[PDB]
């Protein structure tokens, strides 16, 4: 259990089209009603963090880690699987890296928000 | 809960055009109270009757829906010579009010009771007002002109009203000692209709929007009641004049119908939807009077007679046989399903057809004609059989729609002037060959054929195998529609030239033995080329575009590559690629004429090899030289160098596919290394020694590793 708080998780997404600056801090967002999200607690040779899809690659770093449970993986890989209906604070977007395709998002534990539209202004939605 | 069931979920695109306007009951008019009437009563309580017709006739004279943008007047039947004006931003009602008449003063509105009583003189003045008849000589059902609440419309429905004045008589009941309003006495010696009709006209002027009109429905089907009502309202008038939005009339079943529609609109439908789904219809555009005959037995009535004027959007009844007969301008032919005829016009002429005709359709293309785009949203293309020499459309099952043309002499025109859709997506064009004229593809939507056929593959290449399957003519240059990426073939030089433009495109090509593969690359686009299926394909070509910036990464990782070989010529690097059983080959080319010295190809996770590094050690004359040979070592899996030292943690992925890791312990010192390593989880088969010989087994406690190798 330990380390489900110093530990930080880590995301990648893919999203089609991003609009430059329209992200502001304390910003709501929502995962889906996904049966549980798949993350990975380390990317460095995991090689989710390395670009790959089409489009704009979105990584995000969940201080709170704190509320997942593991499933059954080869002794090896470390893979949570994170329930939904959970509030998300995005944090820290800059887009010097804007030829890149790069975005870097900060998170932290939320509450029991229930709100905040996850799919952006071109219909793509975010944490998949 | 009542209400719960008049509601109906809604219908995503339907594919033809339906018909959407209210049907009327039977027994709408004053023929219903006249037989109620006919039985031998007292005159006040005729005159009752009379009375409750004309405030039930009033009482719905309009129902307004602003919000969702209707206006319905089919409970005007008392409210005449109605005009509508649409152009205000609140709509502006006129019209004419039914009212009573006396025998000699007529109707006088103006006066009270004690008035009209003086004018006419039958009670004393002593008498109360509850022994007057109240309402005499002066009343109007309508009472005041509706008022319309201002919004936008864009629906309207058009009742039959008309306006009736009320001939009414002065009867005394000396037993009940008062004086009432009666109908006339017809048995003293002839006296005027208890409800004489005045006007039988209705109009409407659109504003600015388009404006869709929808009279109620009177001849919806065949029955004697619905024939006889339509026939007594054969005659009513009505008078529209639409707006540069559009004006679509769809017309009711019976009357008389002035369409003045704005030439300016790009879209003026006239819908016989409404008429009995199996009713011959015979209309023609580039006639202006037009009568719509109905066969009643052994004769026949004009039901409707339309004037029309801007009407470009006919369309036929629901399941008729149609003769339509277009104009020399643009027009849309939305026909029935009964079949029929369908001479079109000259200008560009369309039309939508549906499946399962009941009887084979004519398309005659007159001369005077330019282009025909025919749609086809109910049939798929898998159900027409590519008859050659014939631009008919002709099915493998059903009745099949016989295009033919005016003339037959110049049946040579129109090449390339007549493209037929389908449900699919899939466009047929008339090309002339060299001895005659073919239908052929050349548009073909990708996202419609996989709607359709969505459990099989979708792939340009599946795609165009499926189509040369079935035996289709094919266009010289055929282009794909839709995806993320631009696919062209020529079948004439018998080419695919593929264009990923998405940026970073995660690609995967398989070859055939039926076409030459050509891709255009972008910066940061991956091919993920896979395992060959079949043998004996042709040449591939594959061109990056390098920018200096952002390097673009190509992978053969699940290619499971065995020996790839390598040249170069004229600014250009042929591969050639040999797997276990299979064999491909590519040629990379750039834009610039100048191979990248930054694109990267990564043929194992750790071994990404520079372009240039290759592109050095390959000698200019056109000679082969093998760059990757698994018959040197396994494909090593994991490239790990001994710079790390102490605690590393080496963790390696399992893998579905290989079921077998290759770690490379890589020494870039002169010092010969000891690792002592330990496995906690996991099994070791031992180290590799030669090329040919089984792994060597090795304790896991000792690792010495050479320097420099």
């Amino acid at each position: 259990p330990e380390l489900l708080r110093h530990t930080p998780g880590y995301i990648r997404s893919t999203v089609s089209k991003w609009s430059r600056g329209w992200l502001k801090t304390g910003t709501i967002l929502q995962t889906p009603e996904d049966r549980n999200t798949d993350v990975y607690l380390t990317t460095i040779q995991n090689n989710v963090f390395s670009r790959q899809g089409g489009g704009y690659q979105v990584y995000y770093r969940i201080d709170g880690m704190a509320g997942a449970d593991i499933a059954d993986n080869a002794p090896g890989e470390t893979r949570c699987t994170l329930r939904p209906g959970t509030c998300f604070e995005v944090t820290s977007v800059d887009e010097r890296h804007y030829e890149w395709n790069i975005i870097y998002v900060t998170l932290k534990t939320c509450g029991w928000s229930r709100n905040g539209q996850s799919k952006t202004p071109n219909g793509d939605n975010l944490f998949n | 809960s009542i209400s719960l069931g008049l509601t109906a979920a809604s219908v995503a695109f339907p594919p033809l055009i339906i018909a959407t306007g209210p049907i009327a009951a039977i027994g709408m008019g004053a023929s219903s109270i006249a037989r109620n009437v006919a039985r031998k009563e007292e005159r006040h309580t005729q005159w009752l009757e009379y009375k409750k017709f004309l405030t039930d006739g009033s009482k719905h004279i309009v129902v307004a829906s602003p919000e969702r943008g209707l206006l319905d007047f089919s409970g005007n039947k008392v409210f005449g010579k109605m005009v509508l004006d649409l152009r205000q931003s609140p709509p502006l009602l006129h019209g004419e009010s039914s009212f009573n008449a006396d025998r000699k003063i007529g109707h006088r509105p103006d006066l009270g009771d004690w008035q009209i009583r003086e004018k006419v003189g039958y009670a004393n003045s002593i008498s109360p007002y509850s022994s007057l008849a109240h309402g005499y000589a002066n009343s109007k059902w309508p009472r005041t002109i509706p008022k319309i609440p201002s919004g936008e419309y864009d629906t309207i429905i058009l009742g039959y009203g008309h306006q009736y004045q009320a001939n009414t008589e002065i009867e005394y009941l000396s037993n009940w000692i008062v004086w009432r309003e009666a109908v006339p006495d017809s048995t003293s010696r002839h006296k005027r209709p208890p409800l004489e009709v005045l006007n039988s006209q209705c109009t409407v002027i659109a504003g600015e929007r388009k404006t869709t009109v929808l009279p109620l429905r009177v001849l919806s089907d065949l029955t004697p009641e619905c024939t006889e009502q339509a026939i007594s309202l054969k005659d009513y008038k009505f008078i529209l004049r639409g707006g540069s939005g559009g004006l679509a009339v769809q017309v009711g079943g019976a009357g008389y119908y002035d369409i003045d529609a704005n030439l300016v609109a790009k879209e003026n439908t006239l819908s016989f939807r409404g008429l009995p789904e199996e009713f011959p219809l015979t209309f023609d555009l580039s006639k202006q009077t037009q009568s719509v005959m109905l066969k009643t037995p052994d004769d026949e009535v004009p039901v409707m007679t339309i004037t029309q004027k801007g009407i470009n959007t006919l369309v036929g009844t629901a399941a008729g046989k149609d003769r339509l007969i277009g104009n020399d301008k643009d027009n849309t032919f939305h026909t029935s399903s009964g079949g029929g005829t369908v001479i079109s016009g000259g200008g560009n002429n369309r039309y939508i057809i549906p499946r399962d005709l009941k009887t084979p359709l004519t398309l005659t293309l007159s001369s005077n004609s330019v282009s025909h785009e025919i749609f086809l949203p109910e049939t798929t293309l898998a159900e027409l059989k590519p008859v050659a020499f014939e631009l008919s459309l002709i099915y493998w099952a059903g009745n099949n729609i016989n295009v033919q043309p005016e003339d037959e002499a110049k049946l040579n025109h129109f090449a390339g002037n007549f493209r037929v859709h389908t449900r699919d997506g899939m466009t047929l064009e008339a090309v002339s060959r060299e001895n005659g004229i073919q239908l052929a593809i050349s548009l073909c939507d990708v996202q419609r054929w996989q709607a359709v056929y969505p459990e099989e593959n979708n792939r340009p290449d599946a795609i165009l195998d499926r189509l040369h399957d079935m035996g289709w003519s094919l266009t010289p240059e055929v282009r794909f529609q839709g995806g993320e990426t631009q696919v062209s073939y020529d079948p004439l030089t018998r080419q695919l030239v593929y264009q990923l433009q998405a940026r970073y495109s995660e690609f995967q090509l398989a070859g055939s033995r039926h076409h030459t593969t050509a891709v255009t690359g972008t910066p940061g686009s991956r091919y993920i080329i896979m395992k060959p299926v079949t043998t004996q394909i042709l040449p591939t070509q594959i061109i990056l575009a390098g920018d200096n910036d952002h390097p673009e990464t190509i992978d053969l990782l699940e290619a499971s590559p065995v020996l790839v070989e390598g040249k170069k010529d004229k600014n250009s690097v042929i591969l050639t690629i040999a797997t276990i059983q299979y064999s491909l080959q590519l040629t990379i080319s750039g834009i610039e004429e100048s191979l990248p010295e930054t694109t990267r190809v990564a043929i194992q996770p750790q071994d990404t090899r520079l372009l240039g590094d290759v592109l050095r050690i390959l000698p200019d004359n056109g000679n082969w030289v093998g760059i990757f040979r698994s018959g040197h070592t396994p494909t090593v899996n994991r490239l790990e160098n001994l710079m790390a030292l102490n605690q590393v943690m080496t963790f390696l992925p399992r893998v579905s596919g290989s079921a077998e890791q290759v770690l490379c312990l890589e020494n870039l010192g002169g010092v010969r290394k000891k690792v002592e390593g330990e496995l906690l989880s996991g099994k070791l088969k031992g180290a590799w020694k030669a090329e040919g010989e089984p792994t060597v087994p090795v304790n896991i406690s000792d690792l010495s590793i050479p320097p420099y190798s």
